[PDB]
Formats: C-alpha cells, structure tokens, sequence
C-alpha cells in the first residue's frame, strides 16, 4: 500500500514528519512531500522515536504547512546511471537541470550505496601529467587517483580546477564527470560554458562529461547530498563502465559546511569549532567511497577551500588525510603575486618518491625545497638586517630561491583572463630539468621579471631576451 | 486633506469587508512575546514562512513551525504587543510590494513607505526568498559596466553580475564607496539607454536614522533618487525588520532584473544583517554555531547574494549585479562572515585604517583587492586598449608592495616607484565626482608615456584637473569618441597623445 | 513655501488624528455600542453563513 | 491515532493515557474517574493541593497517589495505573486532568469560543460547525449577553493608524 | 597534550625539518625520550653519547651562523660539526 | 602523619599540572560547566583546598614539594600561573641548556628561594 507521513514539524532546513504507522521510513531513506513548486524530497535523517523521524530538506522549506502528507520511496534517492548522463548537467536530486527533458538512463543506482570494498582497492603510482609547474615538479597528480587541492577562499582553487579540467579532460581516454558542491553560480555557468566550447560534452554528439551541480543557493541538506549524489554517479561510471572516469568537486569544504549549519538544527550539541557533531565520520563516507578500484579507474579532483584561510580550521584538517596528492595554495604565496600560488614548501604528493618520476626529479625537487625552506627561514633575518647582512652563500642562496619561486607560477590556458597571456603547459621532463638547470645556475643571470608568467627555461630565456630588447 | 478623508474611508471598507469575512475561528493566540520573537500556540494551519498579522498591529514573520508552538518573530516594538492577543493568519508567504514605481521611495522591511510620500505602485509583489536562476538559465559577463569613481574600478571591474564584496572599520565610508558608485547611474541612466541603464537599488541594514537622511540628501541634491530605491531598516526599528530587509532587497532586483533590464544593487552594510540574523536565531530558540554567530550565516548570506546573476538572452540577458557591503572591526580580512562571504561574493576591494587616514579619500588597497573577472566584463576601454595598462596596474601594484625598506638596486625600480606613486596619488576618484569612461588609460598610459610622470606629485591634484578639462574643452571630438567609439584606437592613442602633448604644453 | 505647505499638511493629518480621539472617546461616551451590539450580532451571524 | 495531538509539555501522559483507554470502551468510564479525582483534590484545599509540589517523596508520591485513590473506586480503571506512573514519572497532572478532559470533549464535545470581534465565553457542543454555530451565537446574544467586551473592535484602531500615517 | 603527558615522549617531526630536506625529520631539539639509552645497544650508546651534545652544540650555534658571519673558532668548528653530523 | 607522629613530615606531589588535569577533567566530566579558569571551574577550590592542605601548625610544619610541570612554556594558562604564585621557593630543571652537561640538571640562575636571608 501506499506509504503517506504527515509532516509534524518544519524547523529551518530540518523537517519532521510523524509517519503515524507501522513500517515507518528507514533511515538514509527519501521522503517525497509534495510542495506546489515540485517534489521537495527529504533525507529521512534521524527516527526520533514516538512514530516522528526528522528530516533534512532536499530543496526549499519554505511554505510546508504542517500536516502536509508525505510519500516515501522507500529506499534512497535512486540518481538515474548511465552514458545518457553525460552531456546533462543533472541537479542534486538527480532531476536533470539541462534544459533538455528527461535523460533516458537504463537504471539508477542509490545515491548512498557501499564504499569500495577493503580488498579492492588497485594500489597504483602512475603519475598523471597536467603541466602546471607546482605540479609538474612539486607534486606529482596519481593516476587514477584522489588529488586534493585544499586551498584558501577563491585564491585559486577555482582556476586551478578549471585549468586542470581544460587539461586532463581532453585526452581523458574514458568518460569523466564534474561535481560542484557550493559553486559560486558565475563560476558554474563558467565551467559549463568551457565544457561546452571545449567539446567535452557535445550537445547533440558524444559526451565524456556528465555533470552535478551543487552550487551554494540551495538548501543546506542540497548542498550535502549533492556531491553524494556526483560520487554515486561517478562509482556507477566507475563499476558498471569500467572506464577511467575523472571526477572533479568543487568546494568539498562546503558539503562539511552543510553538514555543520544542518547538525545544529538537527539537535547535534555542537562540536570543535562549532564544526558538525560528525565531520570526519561523514567526510569519510562520502570520500572513501572515491577510490579507483580494479573494477575501474577514477581521477578524483576534490578541492576544499580550508575556512579562514587557515589550515588548522578542524574540517580541512580532517579533509586533509582522505586525500592523497596534496596541492596546497594559500593567500601568502598569492599576495607575493604568482599567480598559481602554490604552496611549494607545503604542497606535496605522496605519489612522488625515488622511483616514481625519477631519481633526479627527486633530487631536483629535494633540492628546491631545501632552497625555498631557506629562503624562508632567512627571511626574519632578512627583514631585520638586510641581505647584506648575511653569507655571500646564504645571499647566493637566496637569489635563487627568489628566481625559482617566481618561476613557480606560469601561464594557465583558462586563466588568460587574468595574466593575459596565452596559457602555458610546461612538459614535466622539460620542467624538472629546467629546474635543475635553475638552482644548477646554466640560467641565473636570467631576469627575475622574465622568470614569472613564462612556459620551461626555454621560455625563461626568451622573456630574458625580450627583457633586454625592452627594459635596457 | 478630503484626499486623507476618502483614503479613511476606503481603508475603513476593506477592513469592515475583512471583518464580514474573518474567517477566522481557530487562528492562533500568542502564548508569548519577546525580543521581537513571539511564541503562539494555535495557528493549526499556517504554511511555514507566511507573515502573520498579530492585533497590536505589528506583524511578523513566522519562522520555526515548531510542533504546536509555531514561532513567530515580531516585525515591530513589544511595548504594543502582549500576550494572548489574537494572531492572524495572513495566508500568504512573506511578501514584498515591488515594482518600478517604488523609485525613489524609502520603503520598510517588507516595504511599508517611511518617507511620507504615500503609496508606490507595484509591479508584483513576490516572496523575500525567491529560487535563483540555475545553471541554464544563467549566464556569462558578457556585457560591462563603469563603477563610476576610478576607484581601481578599471583596475578590477565591476561587470554583469559580477558579485563584488567590500570591508572596513566603523565609519569607514564604504558606504560613501556605495554611493559613488551609485552616482554613477546618472552618466547612463539618467539618458534613455536600457542597455546602458543599471537601476542601481541600494539598501539600509540597521544604520543610525541620521544616515539616512544623508543618504536621502546626497541622492537628492546630486540627483540620484530618480533611480535608487533605498529600502531601509533604521537601528532603532526592530531586528526582524533588519533580518528581513535584504531579501526585501532581493525581491526589489528579483522585479527589476527578471523583467528583462540589466540593474544593478548594492546591499548595504550587511554585518548589521548578520547580527540580526543572530539575534532571530540566538534569541528565539535556534542553538548557535561557529564563531558565537547562527550556524546558517553562510546560507543567508548565499541566498542574499545568489540572487544575484546575469542571466541569458533565454531570460532576456538581463543582470542584477551585487555589491553586498561586509563589514569588520579593526579592518579584520580573517574573521568569520567576512572570510565567509569573501568565498560568495566574486569580488572583494578592501578598504584599510591606516590608508583610511594614511593617503586616499578612497584608500582602497589596489592590491588587496580583486575582481574574479578582469578581462571578461571590463570597461572595453580599460582593457580593449589599456589591456597593456591593466597589467601595468597589477605590476605597478606589486612593484609598490616591495617599496617599504629596500634599497636602490638600479634606477628601474626607482622610475616604476615615483611613477606608480604619482599614479596612486592621482587616481583616487573624488568623493561624489563619477566621471570616468572618457580618460581611464590616460593615467598610466602618459605614465608609461612620460607626460603626468614628468609632473610634480603633489601638483597632480590639480594637474589632473587640468588635462581633464583641456581633453574636454580642446580634445572634446576626441575625448567624446572615447567616451562613446568604445575604445581608444592606436589613432585615438595618436590624437590622445597630441592632446597629451598640450595638455603639456599649456 | 512649499516647505510650509508640506508641514501644514501635515499638521492637518495630525489634528484630524488629534480630534478622531475625542471621536472615539464619544463612541464609548456615547451608549452607540448598544446600537453597536446589533449590528455586530447581525455581521457574525451573516459570516458564519457564509459558508 | 487520536483527535489530534495535544503538542506534549506533559500532555504526552495524557495523550497516552486517552489512546489506551480508547483501545478499550474506557471514555466515560476513564473521564469520571478523573471527574471524581479532581474533585476530590479540589475538596481537600491541603493535602491534595500541597500534595501536589516537587518536594514530595517518591515513598510519599506514591503514598499520596494511594491515598487519593482510596476514596472507595473513585480511581477506577486505568486512570489509577496512570496516577500511579505519574507518581514517579511526573508529579503534577492537574493540566493532564484538564488534558484528558480535552481529549474527551474532543472525542465526544468539541467547540470552543468563535472570537473574531467578541469576547463571548460559549460553547457549541456539536460535531457539525456549519449550522448550529448561528444558533449558538444568537441564542447567547439574546439570552444572558454577559461581559463579551473586547472594548472596542480592532478596526477602530486599524482606521486610526490608516489616516495617521499618510 | 594529554598524549604527551601520558606517551613515553616524542619524536615531534616538525614540518621545517622535512621542509629542510631532512627526510626522516626527527626535529632532535624538538624530540624527546624518557626511556633514553638505558633502553638501547650500547654499540649505539658509545657514539650516540657524541652525537647528542654534537647536535647540542649545533643548536647553540644555529642562530650564530643564521646571522650569517664569522666567529671564533669554536663556534665555527661546531657550525661545521652540526651541519656534517 | 603530621598530627600524629608531630614530627616534619615532609610532602611531595608528583605532578600537581596532572592533578590539575585531572581535576578539569572531573568537572567536565561533572555535569558542572568548567568556567573559573575558562576552561575549569572547579579549578579554584580544589586547588586552593589542595594546598591549603599543606599547612604549618603551633604543633609543628608539614612541609609540601609540589612538581608544577611546565607544559613547553604555557605562560597563558591562569591555573599554572596560580600555582606558580602559590608557593614560596622553587627550583627550575630545564632539559635545554641546563641539562646540558649537567646530572643535577637544575638552572641556579632562574631558581629563587624566598627564605632566602642573610
């Protein structure tokens, strides 16, 4: 028979509806209340005993008069699967937001469903080329892996994604798929534009790009599920296809942040920096559950845009772990004006070792840590006395480091907007060794100014020349 | 007044009309009241978020329909209220009356005019919480704007859209920032140009009822209240009058922009709004969450400034671009709602203490600030030509971000230092003095060029005025194309330096 | 002048204010509330058949 | 499910309590003994009143509960199974008294004062609110017509302000 | 902290060490052992009971050399001793 | 022992920042709210109880030796500056720079002793 619930109780985002009978909705399960505007299906959360099970809002909650009768699907919000998604830019209840009807899937598989399973799991240390110098040398992307670029507030988290899509996507070699949790709605409309023109997903041709926007206008329990939703779509591309399948969140900081705003009115005593009762536990389940397993792999792009601009804040704490190549970008590298901010000194992959991408790329990058680490543990020194103050060697030293730290940054295809020039993808072979070269010294009397915004040392030499054609 | 009389009347018969047909019998009685917030049993019925008509005369919205006691927050003063007084269900979600009329009125929280001018007609009046458009139907920043003042406006944009954020410390004028830039809309506006017309509609969250009247008086006498409607919510009116005051903004530039015109907002100080937010949720039962403030903090302020977009040619490529106004103590860039909303908005130009006393009536820190799209949605003449001085901008930036205690290396750092503070010096656009898209590049452009450089800095302050008039009164063809050819060609660039060469000269 | 103009209209809105409460002072003065009672019995009684 | 739910605070004994008994026949058998309860409270002003206070002892409590129940089979039926629960779950439900009585017109009485612009304390004991409702209102108009003053009809004041304020 | 005060001590690799291409980086200033070489091979105790004070000394002289000039030869010697041991 | 025996029965605490470790974690573990320090109200009396405890007497002097373990320099901590400040001599044993070659690896300089007299 059918199953209907009268909802009880709407409070902020989480509603409680008090299904008076027998087989009450499971938990994780999805809830249909029919508001006028559509179907406001709920996440049934927690059975809060005597027949009342509160909810949290899969859209708005606005309006729900108290009493209104709720259907129940039963199990979780089945995401429609399948090649149809790509090209569609499906919303977080799966109903597909591209204003081009119903995706014909063959299935749909729930939303929440298993993590990959412990003895699954195909341990791999191919490195995956995208051609930014941080991660060229710094950090090398694994293949097929969970790449996570945790990084401050817009300082360059959504431009590096961007770049890094405009990269990978092209010679993908499978079917990849964007998720967005909290997207800044100029910068969605953006991604999808790019997606558009850069045939990624070809609107009446073959597609390798599904998508799942999240963008932060929704409600809070939206914003959660939605990149559960992207990760339920992306393991069913993942098993079922069997085909690399590069999958890319944005702003995974922002599923924590939902989880934290729905907690408190959830009845959740609040936690370490007001933080939601169960961050870790749940960033887990919705983090471990990204794996590239045997049955398939998956690039998994998941940046999380660290509270506060510190990394110390308990939600990009607990994101850091369940991450594997670590691509820190902070206002502090940015305010020095590169443009690609990353973090050198901070910013590692462990996916880089002795025989990953070469011995010599190890020493080359050990080298220029150690530079840079220097550099900056001079720098108090520095600014109290000067560089005259110190060794000819620690000046030596620090000139190179200041030449190779504005070298760190380079022209990005899709950041032209801001540098102006047209973007730069440096070889990682040809980049490791353009470094080498650099603290080796076959360029350091190039210009300062003509080693920032540029491709390899080829590149470098090239501005020098132009400098001295110009600056004189 | 016989008008007051037959108003009287009319009112009086639509209220014995509501009378005859009261329909209400088991509608809600307040238990209790407080802090604008009143707890009201009954009310079996009411949708969530419907205003709710309580006898004492002030209304309120009804936020947490809790089970039984359905609370409601009180939109005005308690000293009327009591409880036990009936509340009336008003059977619609809160609502604001909205529409092109509205211009130049100040209207209330749900927008009750407060000037004295009577009613303002209504184009639709649509809920304070509105769905943003989403994906399809929202767009690029194809087209640009002009932010008046110079105001490193060139520098960063301020495009279709594009949602730009502010900071600064009490009485730091960012609300003076705002009302330049809304004086702004009256060098297109006040033309007859949709596609130039930005219907600017500024806000007043929680500001003393004095600055109001400035406000008023500075929109007036400049001419600006032909197309700012200023909705206000004065610090002694209640909190949730000033809680619920920017989605009335949003229900303004929901009823300008859907119709097809690109306009423009600018929120005012929304620090305000977020203590109101905190007094709605941490006085009525709601717990808190970070930073001692309401955990959905970054929700109000999404559903604020999500609003705001650009949307397609498929809904008339009409924009509703945002300037949402944050406020910190001590300038504070790291703090809870401005990191927060810093991650919402698109743009942030931050506005200091020091500079705020130190160099610039504009004190806006060029480097500190920062626009998510410079060249896409840029003054065509700011980048179509002076691309090059853009960059010349970020450069002369970063070159002034190392002149603090270093030494003279070589004569190229020197020459960019006098230069790049000469050209700070002058471009700080004068308080209510929007003039811009006619000579922007100029400045770096004779920088670079050698015609202002060549200058004293402090003389700048009137040289400029200078060139300006000279490019005005005897480069006036030129000047004027550079005002309306849309970009300065290299034979503009010619004339311009001939005009450079005079301007030199006399 | 026209400042002047503005304030006494004003001014005329507050005195009719002003003596609408001696208005409503006769209203209660006044035993017109018995001739209220009626109408009121007649009003309910027509609302509640309304429907 | 019953009537409709009383919203708790306390209500949730006597929520309980009318379900269970309408399991059972147990409505005018539940509501007299209650009747009888709390007239007995009522007839003992100390003892039955001060009887009901936080201080008492659970010993005491359920000693308490006894005794009231002791006037012969006044506490029949489940209602003492309930006083007794209440004894050390919740020590005062002279609201819960009122609460059952709610339950039982709501059962069986239902109506409550109409309002709107009158003050009138009536009563329309009928399930049907479409037609005796005139009735009732007329008949408690013309008949007794005591103390219905809301002073004046809100509207007075809603005029008032319309004028006042432009 | 209460792990520190109920954990045998630490070994607090600091991020500046493994930054400064010490890999592993046992921050020894920053480390920290209350069981010590009582618990140890004394084959490594008879040159671990060097390498302790020589990695003292370095930390005496860190600042000195973080200045960037000359000394004595005491504090030169040792600047040489820490950076090679 | 000291009012029995009345002999000077010395008195040594093994580490009195753990006692008050322990003690924060009673209040809060306690449904009680530990605000008397900001993070511990229960902090005053019991610490005030602990070491009035050890106290002098006409009949004769228990002696106390607290160990106030320094947590790396915890300056802020208003309960460890109320210990420091509620004792009358002290020694100062630094791992750094002072059990450098050094077995009683005690500080002379930074150590005080208020009887101190001529």
């Amino acid at each position: 028979t059918p199953i209907t619930g009268k909802v009880t109780a709407v409070i902020g985002a989480i509603v409680d509806v008090h299904f008076e009978q027998s087989e009450l909705p499971a938990i994780l399960n999805a809830l249909e209340i029919k508001t006028p505007q559509g179907k406001l299906v709920l996440e049934v959360a927690q059975h809060l005993g005597e027949n009342t099970v509160r909810t949290i809002a899969m859209d708005g909650t606005e309006g729900l008069v108290r009493g209104e009768k709720v259907l129940d699907t039963g199990g979780p919000i089945s995401v429609p699967v399948g090649r149809e998604t790509l090209g569609r830019i499906i919303n977080v209840i799966g109903e597909p937001i591209d204003e081009r009807g119903p995706i014909k899937s063959k299935l749909r598989k729930p939303i929440h469903a298993d993590p990959p399973s412990f003895a699954e799991q195909s341990t791999s240390a191919e490195i995956l080329e995208t051609g930014i110098k941080v991660v060229d040398l710094l950090a090398p992307y694994a293949r097929g892996g969970k790449i996570g670029l945790f990084g401050g507030a817009g300082v360059g988290k959504t431009v590096f994604i961007q770049e890094l899509i405009n990269n990978i996507a092209k010679a993908h070699g499978g079917f990849s798929v964007f998720t967005g949790v909290g997207e800044r709605t100029r910068e969605g409309n953006d991604l999808y534009r790019e997606m558009k023109e850069t045939g990624v997903i070809n609107l009446e041709g073959e597609s390798k790009v599904a998508l799942v926007f999240g963008q932060m206008n929704e409600p809070p329990g939206a914003r959660a599920r939605v990149a559960l939703t992207g990760l339920t779509i992306a393991e069913y591309f993942r098993d079922e296809e069997g085909q690399d399948v590069l999958l890319f969140i944005d702003n995974i900081f922002r599923f924590t942040q939902a989880g934290s705003e729905v907690s408190a009115l959830l009845g959740r005593i609040p936690s370490a920096v007001g933080y939601q009762p169960t961050l870790a536990t749940d960033m887990g389940l919705l983090q471990e559950r990204i794996t590239t397993t045997k049955k398939g792999s998956v690039t998994s792009v998941q940046a999380v845009y660290v509270p506060a601009d510190d990394l110390t804040d308990p939600a990009p704490a607990t994101t850091f772990a369940h991450l594997d190549a670590t691509t820190v970008l902070s206002r502090g590298i940015s305010e020095l004006g590169i443009y690609p901010a990353v973090d050198p000194l901070d910013s590692k992959s462990r996916l880089l070792d002795a025989a990953v991408v070469g011995q010599e790329h190890y020493d080359v990058a050990s080298k220029v840590q150690e530079t840079l680490q220097t550099y900056k543990s001079l720098q108090d020194i520095i600014a109290i006395l000067g560089m005259d103050e110190l060794s000819e060697q620690d000046k030596l030293t620090v000139e190179r480091a200041r030449k190779i730290q504005r070298f760190l940054s380079q022209p990005f295809a899709v950041a032209e907007v801001f540098t102006g020039i047209p973007g730069k993808l440096v070889r990682l072979k040809d980049t490791v060794a353009s470094f080498k070269a650099v603290l080796e010294g076959k360029y350091d009397n190039i210009p300062e100014h003509a080693f920032y915004m540029v491709g390899g040392i080829e590149d470098v030499v090239a501005k020098a020349e132009k400098l001295a054609a110009e600056a004189n | 007044k016989a008008q007051p009389t037959e108003v009287s009347s009319i009112l009086e018969e639509r209220i014995k009309g509501v009378s005859d047909e009261a329909n209400l019998n088991e509608t809600g009685r307040v238990l209790a009241v407080g802090d604008g917030i009143a707890r009201v049993f009954g009310l079996n019925n009411i949708q969530a978020e419907e205003l709710v008509e309580f006898s004492s005369g002030v209304k309120g919205m009804a936020l947490n329909l809790e089970p039984g006691q359905v609370g409601i927050v009180l939109f005005g003063s308690d000293r009327l209220v009591k409880e036990g007084e009936l509340v009336k269900r008003t059977g619609n979600i809160v609502d604001v009356p909205v529409g092109p009329g509205l211009l130049g009125r100040v209207v209330d929280a749900l927008g009750n005019p407060i000037d004295g001018k009577g009613p303002i007609d209504a184009a639709g009046r649509s809920r304070a919480q509105v769905k943003a458009p989403g994906i399809l139907p929202r767009r690029s920043v194809h087209e640009p704007v002009q932010t008046g003042l110079k105001a490193v406006d060139a520098l960063v944009p301020i495009g279709r859209g594009q949602r730009e954020l502010i900071i600064g410390d009490r009485q730091t004028g960012k609300t003076a920032v705002a009302l330049d830039t809304i004086l702004n809309q009256k060098r297109w506006n006040n033309g007859s140009d949709e596609s130039k017309k930005l219907y600017c509609v500024y806000v007043a969250v929680g500001q003393k009822r004095s600055t109001v009247a400035q406000l008023v008086q500075t929109l007036e006498q400049h001419d600006a209240m032909k197309y700012s409607i200023i909705v206000a919510a004065t610090a002694s009116e209640a909190a949730p009058l000033q809680y619920l005051a920017p989605f009335t903004a949003a229900s303004i530039g929901e009823w300008f922009r859907d119709n097809g015109k690109h306009a423009l907002i600018v929120y005012d100080d929304l620090s305000k709004q977020a203590v109101a937010y905190r007094q709605l949720s941490l006085l009525l039962r709601r717990p808190p969450g970070r930073e001692a403030y309401p955990g959905d903090v970054f929700y109000l302020h999404s559903r604020l400034l999500e609003r705001a977009a650009k949307l397609s040619e498929k809904e008339g490529s009409g924009s509703l671009t945002a300037l949402p106004v944050i406020e910190t103590q001590g300038g504070d860039v790291s703090a809870y709602i401005p990191t927060n909303v810093i991650s919402i908005t698109d743009g942030q130009i931050f506005l200091e203490a020091e500079l705020f006393y130190k160099g610039i009536r504009p004190a806006i820190n060029v480097g500190l600030s920062v626009s998510r799209v410079g060249s896409a949605a840029q003054v065509k003449a700011l980048k179509q030509v002076a691309g090059s001085l853009k960059l010349f901008l970020a450069q002369y930036r970063e070159v002034a971000a190392f002149a603090q205690f270093g030494s003279d290396l070589d004569a190229s750092t020197k020459q960019t230092l006098v230069r790049g503070e000469r050209l700070t010096q002058l471009l700080k656009q004068n308080q209510y003095s929007p003039l811009a898209t006619e000579e922007q590049v100029p400045l770096i452009y004779a920088g670079v060029n050698g015609h202002l450089d060549g200058i004293e800095l402090s003389r700048i302050g009137e040289f400029e005025s200078s060139f300006l008039s000279y490019l005005k009164s005897n480069h006036n063809e030129l000047l004027t194309e550079i005002r309306e050819k849309g970009e300065l060609s290299k034979e503009l660039l010619a004339s311009l330096k001939s005009a450079t060469e005079s301007f030199v000269a006399t | 002048w026209v400042r002047y103009e503005a304030s006494l209209r004003q001014l005329e809105q507050r005195q009719l204010a002003k003596s609408v409460i001696s208005r409503v002072q006769s209203e209660l003065g006044n035993p017109k509330f018995q001739e209220k009672v009626l109408q009121q019995s007649i009003s309910e009684i027509e609302q509640l058949l309304s429907k | 499910p019953p009537p409709v739910r009383l919203f708790g605070v306390e209500g949730t004994y006597a929520t309980a309590l009318y379900q269970a008994a309408a399991k059972n026949s147990s409505i005018d058998a539940a509501f007299q003994s209650l009747q009888k309860v709390e007239s007995t409270v009522k007839k003992n002003p100390k003892l039955g009143h001060l009887l009901l206070n936080p201080a008492l002892s659970l010993k005491d409590r359920n000693s308490v509960i006894d005794a009231i129940v002791e006037t012969h089979k006044n506490l029949d039926g489940y209602v003492v199974n309930l006083l007794k629960v209440l004894s050390e779950n919740n020590r005062l439900g002279c609201f819960e008294k009122i609460a059952s009585d709610f339950g039982v017109l709501n059962d069986a009485h239902n109506g409550l004062l109409k309002g709107t612009v009158t003050s009138a304390e009536p009563l329309d004991p009928k399930s049907f609110k479409r037609i005796e409702k005139a009735l009732s209102a007329s008949k408690l108009v013309g008949q007794g017509k005591s103390l219905k003053l809301e002073n004046v009809v809100k509207p007075e004041i809603k005029g008032g302000l319309i004028v006042e304020l432009g």
